[PDB]
């Protein structure tokens, strides 16, 4: 890993340094501090922290700020290591529930 | 021709009766319009959205023009978004 990596050859030090989020199940105020780069890798953590069992897919990770749905893994990893994904496995209560 | 871009772009994919959007990223304008028509069933040329700010249409043609995250609104050929009014 020495070999200088700072912009040059592939495999950038920018592709998603681990990206700690705040995973959160609704019905309890619990958030969960999990480190994963693509979205693959938040997915998992929260399945196995919040225990999201697979029937409960496809989960939707709506932000608790906001509420914009994020079915993508290419526009959540900007956000600095730290944001409160709401994980709602097709039962949890949603972020937005009309509160327009 | 694959212009190669400096950084993903941004964009919200809003509905207008489904009280949600769907915030995603791409380095290709192209590929965030599929994505979004696979998520809201709304293909591009029987199908284009409008900008949630003030209601203006956007395709795979003026999809770029707009900053990062832009507010992108469905909008199927045949209905069309006032636009954020202020009355």
């Amino acid at each position: 890993m020495e070999l200088s990596r700072g912009a040059s050859a592939p495999d950038p030090d920018d592709v998603r340094p681990l990206k700690p989020c705040l995973l959160r199940r609704n019905h309890s105020r619990d958030q969960h501090g999990v480190a994963a780069s693509s979205l693959e890798e938040l997915r998992s953590k929260a399945c196995e922290l919040l225990a999201i069992d697979k029937s409960l897919t496809p989960i939707t990770l709506v932000l608790a700020e906001d509420g914009t749905i994020v079915d993508d893994d290419d526009y959540f990893l900007c956000l600095p290591s730290n944001t409160k994904f709401v994980a709602l496995a097709c039962n949890e209560k949603w972020t937005y529930n009309d509160s327009d | 021709m694959c212009a190669v871009l400096r950084q993903p772009k941004c964009v919200k994919l809003r509905a207008l009766h489904s009280a949600c959007k769907f915030g995603v990223a791409a380095r290709s304008c192209q590929e965030l319009l599929r994505k979004g028509c696979v998520r809201f069933q709304l293909p591009m040329p029987g199908s284009r959205l409008c900008l949630y700010e003030d209601g203006t249409e956007v395709t795979d043609d003026c999809f770029p023009g707009l900053p990062n995250d832009a507010e992108l609104l469905l909008l199927t050929a045949g209905e069309t978004w006032h636009g954020y009014v202020s009355d």
